[PDB]
């Protein structure tokens, strides 16, 4: 199963503002509906946003969302959780 | 011929502070 | 003597000392002199006015007045050993103090300090075993052409001789206070032979104006 | 621009209106000769040492207190100069006794290097020296004032950097004496600092007296982990071993200043010290053994063990590469228990956004706020260099604090609103009259003391402060770019965790008792045998033993902050690591070095074999935690205030009261400060 | 013209100063006090200032600077803060007892000043510092300060010039320091006397941060009857710079010691011989005079023979006339063992801020005790002057000047008589 999300964005770069969208919008809503599943908003300064997913015996995942949308970003939030 | 300032011949310890404060009425509102 | 305080039984933070009402009173008149906060000016009139109602000043009597003046105890430590009129061990009833500055050493202010001492039976700088006289050595009291001078608590005997000295030493000895002032014949501060300035009658309200 | 023309030597310069003929001459490159002068204290002038000659004037001017003026020309070099700065330095050194040999300001003396420097080569005073006393002040300040040169540094630094008000000058004249005119103690938690910043040797350490000379001393550069402030410290090393703990100038945090606890709690290292592994405690008493042995044993139980029965605790000192290495372990056992001894509301948004759990404004825009309002803390006892700054910032820049708990002494005015936890509903409806002063205050602030949220009603203290700061930020109308809402800690990997995801609080743990227990430096106390099953295997991995160590089935020695390279993050989220001074002590190896063997005995092996692939770890976990100095800014408090309004909770009515209510508490927090004996020394002479 | 002295009874301002005439209201005003002060208050404070420098007053406390000139700092447009004048009341010089005439004797004459002076100045209120031991004296202030009050002369609305203005009579302990402008004002503000660091001047931050100006008891006791009487008035009296009638403290071994007011620039030996008698013993027996108070150098006889007793005179004479405290000795003196007294003064009075004065009054001191005695070696001599030059220039205050002037005299004056000692103790 699905332990956490980690998903590093950019405080203010070109690539990251679908992800930091997202989190305006969406964020609430995804962590009110799985409120036990840790979801950590980490942002450091011209890092290059990547979505983290951890799951049973320590198997980490990656994706990418540099220059993808919040519509994009949010499909692979749901696809990581689903 | 005659010295005159011999009031203070009697001042006692506590002269000053009296002097001090009976002028209390008169002085002004601090600012 | 020292500037730094080791506890006693006397001169001990819990030794007794407050100001009386009439005090506090007197108190309120001298803050009352300075603007609104700013009240730690007091500091000075008002440590000594402790001390003229004591006789000297304990490490209680500092700190009651640095409680009510709102002051941190050691801006009253440095107060108290920074002045010298502040008395920070127990003195005698009467308080001599001689002159020894040039002025009046060159009037022979020794001979006052040593007649003085012989007198009273001490070294310049202790207390008479009644407790009743402290002689110590004091820079200009101001009065310089009066020379020699001393000064008991808040007198000034000055145009002093050894005779005249020990005659006002033993009027307070038994009784009675002798009168300040010059003991030369000669009122104050005047040329002693005779007038040489203002000999003739000082002139009318509007003398000389504009 | 508002600037004036100046001449130094002859060398132009440009400085603003009111830069003093000192700065200038720094601009320049000279560095006039200072004894009473301090570039953090205000300007006395009382040495005169630093006397200049302005060309075509008569008199020498005090540079370190003249205002420079258009058009001057300001000689360093000159007769007249030279003649001033040799006439001070003979006045200064006629009275000064002759203590260099026996002088713990032995290489470091600056009377003794500007002596040489601007000095004259003889003496001619043919006369007897002046002989104070000394005088008892504490059990951390050894006073020779015989040494003293009047300079009046410690009594300033008291009085506005400490704000204690109990040094002073008393007397007059040649026999003027600086110190407290009665046996008073000069206790604070910055009183050290006044052994720095005394020129000449009149104020130095008990500790360190006579222990060694600044030339043979290797000075290191680390951070201090006895709070979340992370105080930039240098560490005196000579042959292996600690000599002295010193500070390091760093503007946006030390600002050369250092706590008491930081400066003398280094005698802890070199006592009740783990030195070896120890295994053994089922069979009766915990006895030596070897690494290969020790790591087998726990790799054994850990084999056997899995799911959530496998738990780890991390306290007080411990590293990001450590935490990291643990939980990656834990993770391959398909374990999530790894908690933290100190709580915090995780009902809300938790830890999800960092921003709910950093000094948002850092420790450097306090001086940028307008009004401070202090929930249930006692600044002056944790993060007293955040207490110093709050001070620095209300004597200079007009600033007004609040303070919403016990009352104590913070050093400063500051308004009691009482210390009731329904003050922050109160002020969030506007029925107090504190939002009088909200309501004209620019750049507010509400710091929130980790103290109060280790009660059993944090989450509801945190949702109250919150959404009271959600109110400020409209009425006041403060810009985006200003964050209010700070938390304040007191553990020094608190934060650190955090970031890396260890659930805060030991509850999970009293949920589902573990049948592994794994204490990574936990001498909190907040776990004990009598919870857990009836055996359980606890394993302590740290440095001292203290609570954790005597209950456990083995001791994995590590090493302490002053012997390994460690990745700490301070209170406001700055990421800053250490360097090792000395080396561990025996067969005490690095943590996370530790946790990789234990791994690699065990069936899961982890994929770092150096401390850098441990911080490339770092950085694909937390990405900030290695961009070291560096404060990233952070955002969605707006989120955080709308997922904490949902959580239903009330405050309790308990008076808000700080756990270190008294000086008394400050000296004992950690296991290092609990095993130091000069620690000891001070809470007996407090308490006496 | 040329030849000065012999000022007419007319002239004199202090026309009671050896008490035989009632010093309280009663007597002040039969003597010409409190006299058009509502019309000098009206004229304004421009016209004041004015009076005050075509008058050529220079500061009659320690430094001679131009009174008007001083006093005018304060007439800057209003920042919105209070000022105030304090006048220097602390006669600390040794040899100094004017202002104590003044004040005792006097006082109305003090107190009109300070309203005229504060009219000026645009101040409220007058803080007046006395000495400690001067109690008598500030007793007799404080009772014609509150007959002033009951008068109306002070008050809500002065002498009905609708000029709001307070004085306050505030008494010190023993600190000759505390004479200091800045450990003055230190001192009122309840600190210990410690000088201040300038700038700021006190005319920019003084007593309680605000405004202030430092004025002498009797700069402020001549005010009222300049601007009665005309600036020019008093110009006349003096040479030029140097302009006014002068209290002078004739001490030491003379005939009869007085206190005397007298024309500016009257010669030194007419003052001594026409006031004070005569040095003791006839003129010949006459070795040194200090004509300033303490902190001014030596002059001998041969200097003191044709000296006008004036600032400009004496700077070239190498002294100066800091309180105009003439202080003689009469050959039988031990010049040396006087010097050091007034050094040992210095070394007590001291503040002990800085460290040139606080380190090198006592090395003065003890350099000097051992002189009287001969105890050191001729070589020594230069050493002293040595380190009386390094203290001069580099102190906070001017005590250190004061300090060092005297013994600077005495090795100028008198080197042959300290070789002498030291030669007849070298012979044991
Ligand atoms: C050590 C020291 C002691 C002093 N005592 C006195 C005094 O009794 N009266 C006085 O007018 N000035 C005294 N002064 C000088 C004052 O600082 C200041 O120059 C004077 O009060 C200004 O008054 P004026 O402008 O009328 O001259 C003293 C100065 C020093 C440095
Ligand atoms: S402070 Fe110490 S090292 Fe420096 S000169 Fe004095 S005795 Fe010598
Ligand atoms: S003890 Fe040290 S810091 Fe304090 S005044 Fe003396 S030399 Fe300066
Ligand atoms: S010169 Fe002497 S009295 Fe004046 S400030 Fe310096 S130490 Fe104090
Ligand atoms: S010298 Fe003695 S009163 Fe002045
Ligand atoms: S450094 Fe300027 S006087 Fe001390």
């Amino acid at each position: 199963g699905l332990r956490e999300i980690r998903v590093h964005l950019c405080q203010r770069s070109p690539g990251s503002q679908g992800v930091r969208d997202f989190i305006v919008q969406r964020y609430v809503e995804l962590k009110k509906a799985h409120p036990n599943l840790p979801i950590l908003i980490r942002e450091c300064s011209e890092v290059q946003p990547k979505l983290w997913a951890r799951y049973a015996f320590g198997q980490e995942k990656t994706v990418s969302l540099n220059n993808l949308s919040a519509d994009e970003v949010t499909r692979a939030m749901q696809n990581v959780l689903s | 011929t005659t010295y005159k300032n011999l009031q203070h011949h009697d001042y006692n310890t506590y002269t000053f502070l009296d002097l001090n404060l009976d002028l209390s009425k008169f002085r002004l509102p601090q600012p | 003597a020292l500037f730094v305080h080791r506890d006693t039984p006397e001169n001990n933070p819990d030794t007794p000392f407050d100001f009386t009402p009439e005090n506090y009173k007197r108190i309120e008149a001298i803050v009352k002199n300075y603007p609104e906060g700013h009240q730690a000016a007091a500091v000075l009139p008002v440590l000594d006015l402790a001390q003229r109602q004591n006789g000297w000043l304990p490490i209680s009597a500092m700190n009651k007045v640095a409680e009510v003046l709102q002051v941190p105890p050691m801006r009253v430590y440095e107060v108290a050993t920074f002045y010298t009129m502040y008395n920070r061990k127990p003195v005698g009833k009467y308080h001599i103090q001689v002159c020894t500055t040039t002025p009046c050493m060159l009037r022979d202010s020794d001979s006052i300090l040593e007649t003085l001492q012989r007198k009273l039976g001490i070294k310049v700088g202790e207390t008479t075993p009644d407790k009743l006289f402290t002689l110590i050595e004091v820079e200009c009291l101001g009065a310089c052409v009066n020379a020699p001078m001393v000064q008991i608590n808040d007198n000034y005997y000055e145009d002093l001789t050894p005779k005249d000295i020990e005659e006002i030493i033993d009027e307070l000895k038994a009784g009675k206070v002798p009168k300040p002032g010059p003991r030369s014949g000669r009122f104050c501060c005047e040329p002693a032979g005779g007038l040489t300035s203002l000999t003739e009658p000082p002139k009318g309200p509007g003398f000389g104006v504009q | 621009s508002n600037l004036i023309e100046v001449f130094v030597d002859g060398q132009s310069v440009m400085v603003e209106p009111g830069t003093t003929v000192l700065q200038a001459c720094e601009k320049v490159g000279m560095q006039i000769p200072r004894f009473c002068y301090h570039e953090r204290l205000s300007v006395a002038g009382n040495c005169r040492m630093c006397l200049v000659e302005i060309e075509k004037a008569p008199k020498v001017v005090a540079a370190c207190a003249m205002p420079v003026m258009k058009g001057w020309n300001i000689l360093t070099n000159s007769e007249k100069s030279k003649k001033a700065r040799e006439g001070v330095m003979e006045f200064l050194l006629a009275n000064h006794p002759l203590d260099c040999p026996i002088c713990d300001q032995g290489g470091e003396c600056d009377l003794q290097d500007q002596s040489m420097m601007f000095g004259s080569d003889r003496s001619r005073f043919l006369e007897g020296k002046r002989a104070v006393e000394d005088k008892n002040i504490g059990p951390l300040v050894k006073t020779i004032m015989t040494r003293c040169i009047q300079c009046t540094r410690c009594i300033r630094f008291a009085s506005e950097i400490a704000g204690v008000d109990d040094l002073g000058t008393t007397g007059r004249g040649n026999d003027m004496q600086v110190g407290t005119y009665i046996e008073k103690m000069f206790m604070s938690e910055l009183s050290g600092n006044v052994i720095d910043i005394c020129p000449v040797g009149a104020l130095t350490s008990k500790p360190y007296a006579f222990t060694a000379r600044p030339w043979e001393t290797r000075k290191t550069e680390s951070i201090d982990v006895m709070d979340a402030v992370g105080s930039n410290i240098v560490v005196s090393t000579r042959t292996g071993e600690v000599m002295r703990i010193l500070p390091r100038m760093h503007e946006d945090i030390n600002e050369e200043w250092i706590s008491d606890k930081t400066r003398f709690a280094y005698d802890g290292l070199k006592r009740q010290r783990l030195t070896e592994p120890m295994v053994r405690n089922e069979k009766g008493l915990l006895t030596y053994t070897s690494w290969e042995d020790a790591l087998s044993r726990v790799a054994g139980m850990l084999q056997n063990f899995e799911g959530n029965a496998v738990a780890a605790i991390a306290g007080g000192l411990v590293d990001a590469e450590a935490l990291v290495a643990l939980k990656d372990l834990l993770n391959k056992v398909d374990s999530d228990n790894l908690c933290t001894e100190e709580i915090f509301p995780t009902e809300g948004a938790g830890t999800d956004l960092r921003s709910n759990y950093l000094l948002n404004t850092t420790i450097a825009g306090v001086e940028e706020a307008d009004v401070v309002l202090l929930v249930g803390t006692n600044p002056r006892f944790e993060a007293p260099l955040f207490n110093a700054r709050i001070r620095k910032s209300w004597l200079h820049n007009d600033l007004k604090v609040a303070l919403i708990g016990s009352p104590v002494d913070l050093t400063y005015r500051y308004d009691h609103l009482g210390d009731s936890p329904k003050i922050l509903q109160d002020i969030a409806s506007g029925r107090h009259s504190f939002c009088e002063v909200l309501k004209d205050a620019k750049k507010p602030m509400v710091v929130l003391g980790s103290s109060a949220l280790q009660r059993d009603d944090g989450a509801a203290i945190l949702v109250a402060v919150s959404n009271m700061v959600q109110k400020i930020r409209v009425t006041t109308g403060v810009a985006a770019e200003w964050k209010v809402m700070n938390i304040l800690h007191r553990i020094a990997s608190q934060v650190a965790a955090l970031d890396l995801g260890y659930k805060p609080g030991v509850e999970a743990i009293r949920k589902n008792p573990p049948k592994m227990l794994f204490l990574l430096g936990a001498d909190g106390g907040c776990i004990t045998r009598q919870d857990l099953p009836k055996d359980c295997f606890i394993v302590y991995q740290g440095h001292h033993g203290d609570v954790g160590a005597p209950m456990a089935d083995v001791i994995l020695p590590g090493a302490a902050y002053t012997e390994k390279s460690a990745t700490y993050v301070n209170t406001e989220g700055r990421a800053q690591q250490t360097k090792v001074a000395v080396t561990p002590p025996g067969l005490a190896r690095e943590d996370w070095k530790i946790i990789r063997a234990l791994s690699e005995i065990a069936g899961i092996t982890l994929p770092y074999d150096t401390l850098d692939q441990v911080r490339n770890r770092l950085e694909e976990v937390s990405p900030n935690l290695v961009r070291y100095d560096d404060i990233e800014e952070t955002n969605y408090f707006q989120q955080a205030s709308e997922l904490a309004k949902l959580v239903n909770q009330e405050v309790l009515a308990d008076p808000l009261v700080p756990p270190q209510l008294t000086i008394k508490d400050f000296y004992m927090t950690d296991s290092i400060s609990r095993a130091s004996q000069t620690m000891a020394k001070c809470v007996k002479a407090v308490t006496e | 013209k040329t030849s000065f002295g012999s000022l007419k009874d007319e002239d004199r301002i202090f026309t009671n100063l050896y008490g035989r005439h009632d010093w309280r209201l009663k007597g002040a005003l039969r003597r010409g006090d409190w006299y058009k002060t509502k019309e000098i208050l009206l004229k304004g404070p421009d016209w004041i200032l004015g009076e005050m420098k075509t008058s050529g007053l220079r500061g009659r406390g320690g430094a001679g600077f131009p009174t008007g000139l001083k006093w005018s700092f304060m007439n800057k447009p209003s920042d919105g803060r209070p000022k105030y004048l304090v006048v220097n009341a602390d006669e600390g010089e040794p040899g100094t007892c004017k202002d104590r005439e003044i004040m005792r004797h006097d006082p109305h004459k003090l107190v009109e000043g300070c309203l005229v002076g504060g009219r000026a100045m645009g101040a409220r209120a007058a803080y007046i510092y006395i000495r400690g031991e001067f109690y008598n004296e500030a007793s007799n202030l404080q009772v014609a300060i509150r007959e002033a009050y009951e008068a109306g002369l002070i008050g809500k609305n002065a002498c009905g010039s609708d000029y709001d203005f307070d004085v306050f009579v505030v008494r010190g302990a023993g600190a000759y320091i505390c004479g200091e402008e800045t450990a003055l004002i230190e001192s009122i503000e309840g600190k210990q006397g410690k000088p201040r660091l300038k700038p700021p001047f006190p005319a920019d931050v003084g007593v309680f941060g605000c405004p202030t100006t430092v004025a002498n008891v009797e700069t402020v006791a001549v005010s009222p009857t300049i601007c009665r009487r005309g600036g020019t008035w008093f110009a006349g009296f003096g040479r030029e710079r140097n302009s006014g009638t002068k209290l002078f403290n004739i001490s030491g071994h003379v005939n009869h010691p007085c206190t005397v007011e007298e024309e500016m620039s009257v010669p030194l030996k007419e003052l001594i011989e026409k006031h004070a008698g005569g040095v003791t013993g006839g003129w010949d027996n006459l070795l040194a005079v200090i004509p300033g108070g303490s902190s001014t150098p030596l002059i001998p006889k041969s200097v003191c023979e044709t000296v006008l007793m004036d600032f400009d005179a004496l700077v070239q004479a190498q002294t100066g006339l800091g309180t105009a405290a003439v202080i003689v000795m009469d050959r039988s003196t031990d010049i040396v063992k006087a010097i050091a007294r007034l050094i040992e003064f210095y070394k007590h009075e001291s503040c002990g801020q800085c460290t040139p004065c606080r380190e090198g009054v006592d090395w003065m001191n003890k350099v000097m005790a051992r002189f009287v005695k001969g105890d050191a070696r001729p070589a020594e001599i230069d050493s002293l002057w040595e380190i009386s030059k390094q203290i001069e220039g580099h102190t906070i205050c001017a005590l250190g000047d004061g300090a060092a002037w005297p013994v600077q005299g005495l090795i100028r004056h008198f080197r042959p008589e300290l070789e002498d000692r030291m030669q007849r103790f070298a012979q044991q």
